[PDB]
């Protein structure tokens, strides 16, 4: 059924041009408009334009004629967007789609920046002694200074959901990102699991798993 | 260009409680209105797709409303997991607009942080930099503030916060705050504190360390 796989995030030097895909999956390409949207951090999004692969009929919200070129490959049902000239306001999480009322892609992170890339430092969080307030212990893992967004955290190696919590990724005063991911075990089970964080960071190939 | 306009902004509404959340045209989409729920670094979803038209997936406690250009969200038994950002976007006549969204936290009773405090791990240390993070676990509202006291100086500029989206099913929220200092100045201090307030704690909380 209706996927749309798209590209990993990727980090773009100003005045560059970054080229999103938008693989298609499970339907077929060549009749349906893929629409492109930019939502920034904690804003609205606005529509860039379609490409209808097949009649290729493109159409581009006017504040994007120009920043923008839609183009579709037929054969790979991959749809791509460019992006001219980055800036630091194209810095946003770009997204496909299937139609008018259709099922979105699942965003690709723009950071537009004249850093360097820097994958993360993955330390522990650990109490000095136990019954620190209740029979609830926590553990994390601080995953400091990477650049750029975005991080995933993870616990041992994805058996973990009842008690985790990831935080929104902070911009520290070096310009690099900190986040801390911890869990809360009751005391009881200091022994009873080993507790593994696995920190991913795609844009610099990092992948480390921590233990606690 | 044809402008929607959403309205409200913000809603912190109850559970069960009934929300309506207004999107209106700057003139008139004919019923190619269609509304999304984003919930926090996601895909939209649909909705409600033709101005009215329920969605495969979603629940019967959503309804659409509208026509002309006054179109309108219904939720009825609001709950838990119905929190997040509702948009609502217009698809007659290019450029297919969107609305200003809604930012929705559902209700809660007060809930009470509870406070943990984690020293600089030897790891970070030996690198030259030494945070010190303090965590209030599951309250509500949102609004705790933390102070660190270092030695027993008031810590005034030196900290970041963070704070997770709502609860899905608990509806509480979560906090870490960093306190980052060189080497240096922790090693030349021994208590470490946290102080928590928040409505909920009927005196202020506080947690430390030495060294």
């Amino acid at each position: 059924q209706v996927q749309l796989q798209q590209s990993d995030a990727e980090l773009v030097k100003p005045g560059a041009s970054v080229k999103i895909s938008c693989k298609a999956s499970g339907y077929t390409f060549t009749d349906h408009a893929i629409h492109w949207a930019k939502q920034k951090p904690e804003q609205g999004l606005e529509w860039i334009g379609y490409i209808s692969p097949g009649n290729d009929d493109i159409k581009y919200n006017e504040k994007f004629k120009g920043k923008a070129t839609l183009t579709a490959d037929k054969s790979s049902s991959t749809a791509y967007m460019q992006l001219n000239s980055l800036t630091s306001e194209d810095s946003a999480v770009y997204f496909c789609k299937r139609s008018y009322y259709g099922h979105w892609g699942q965003g690709t992170t723009l950071t537009v920046s004249s850093a360097s890339t820097k994958g993360p430092s993955v330390f522990p969080l650990a109490p000095c002694s136990r019954s620190t307030s209740e029979s609830t212990a926590a553990l994390g893992c601080l995953v400091k200074d990477y650049f750029p967004e975005p991080v995933t955290v993870s616990w041992n190696s994805g058996a973990l959901t009842s008690g985790v919590h990831t935080f929104p990724a902070v911009l520290q005063s070096s310009g690099l990102y900190s986040l801390s991911s911890v869990v809360t075990v009751p005391s009881s089970s200091l022994g009873t699991k080993t507790y593994t964080c696995n920190v991913d960071h795609k844009p610099s190939n990092t992948k480390v798993d921590k233990r606690v | 260009d044809i402008q929607m306009t959403q309205s409200p902004a913000s809603l912190s509404v109850s559970v069960g409680e009934t929300v309506t959340i207004t999107c209106r045209a700057s003139e008139n989409i004919y019923s190619n209105l269609a509304w999304y729920q984003q919930k926090q670094g996601k895909s939209p979803q649909l909705l409600v797709y033709a101005a009215t038209n329920l969605a495969d997936g979603v629940p019967s406690r959503f309804s659409g409303s509208g026509s002309g250009t006054q179109y309108s969200l219904k939720i009825n038994s609001l709950q838990s997991e119905d929190f997040g950002s509702y948009y609502c976007q217009h698809f007659w006549g290019t450029p297919y607009t969107f609305g200003g969204g809604t930012r929705l936290e559902i209700k809660r009773a007060d809930a009470a942080p509870t406070v943990f405090i984690f020293p600089p791990s030897d790891e970070q240390l030996k690198s030259g930099t030494a945070s010190v993070v303090c965590l209030l676990n599951n309250f509500y509202p949102r609004e705790a503030k933390v102070q660190w006291k270092v030695d027993n100086a008031l810590q005034s500029g030196n900290s970041q916060e963070s704070v997770t989206e709502q609860d899905s099913k608990d509806s509480t929220y979560s906090l870490s705050s960093t306190l980052t200092l060189s080497k240096a100045d922790y090693e030349k201090h021994k208590v470490y504190a946290c102080e928590v307030t928040h409505q909920g704690l009927s005196s202020p909380v506080t947690k430390s360390f030495n060294r």
